């Protein structure tokens, strides 16, 4: 499995962000929101979780070799992953999640607060004006083959279009002490 | 305003 894919547990589904490596464990990001809900994956057990204020969690694989270092972009091709970056305003990216698959468009924003109202505040928010929907959480913003940021949020969808919020991928990793695979 |  790889970064944009399904990921669920009991009817629940979110979508996985960055296959990583803690000590050389393999490891798998998603949004915060969605490891709340339970500590038990199709694809293992929940090791951490941060939500809301952050927006990013951390599952161990059942399986090692499952730990794929791309990012699906749903036309039967991957994306390698090398390394994690940090957004700039401007920048070009691509965002792989399991509802609507790959969509593309550019950073508008940083530092972006984020009222979720009954699920409570995130702060320091990615801003982009690729849409996204239900399912879509967790999922991949990348740019070539540097990791940026997980699926927190938004409004609107993939017909009108929308504004999505991601959490910086390196908050996560550091968080943890995990590296990109 | 959502939670994807």
């Amino acid at each position: 499995i790889a970064g944009g894919e399904a990921i669920t547990t009991g009817g629940s589904r979110c979508s996985l962000g960055f296959n990583v490596s803690v000590n050389g464990v393999a490891h798998a990001l998603t949004a915060g929101h969605c490891t709340n809900i339970s500590a038990s994956w199709s694809i293992g057990t929940r090791t951490g979780t941060s939500f809301p204020n952050n927006d990013y969690g951390i599952i161990r694989h059942s399986n090692p070799a499952a730990a794929d270092g791309r990012v699906y972009l749903y036309n039967g091709s991957y994306q390698d992953i090398t390394t994690a970056g940090n957004a700039f305003v401007g920048q070009a990216v691509q965002r792989s999640g399991s509802t609507t698959g790959l969509r593309s468009g550019s950073v508008t924003g940083l530092n972006a607060t984020v009222n979720y109202g009954s699920s409570g505040i995130v702060y320091g928010m990615i801003q982009t004006n690729v849409c996204a929907q239900p399912g879509d959480s967790g999922g991949s913003l990348f740019a070539g083959s540097t990791a940026l940021g997980l699926t927190s949020g938004g409004s609107g969808n993939c017909r009108t279009g929308g504004t999505t919020f991601y959490q910086p991928v390196t908050e996560a990793l550091s968080a943890y002490g995990a590296t990109v695979l | 305003f959502x939670l994807f």
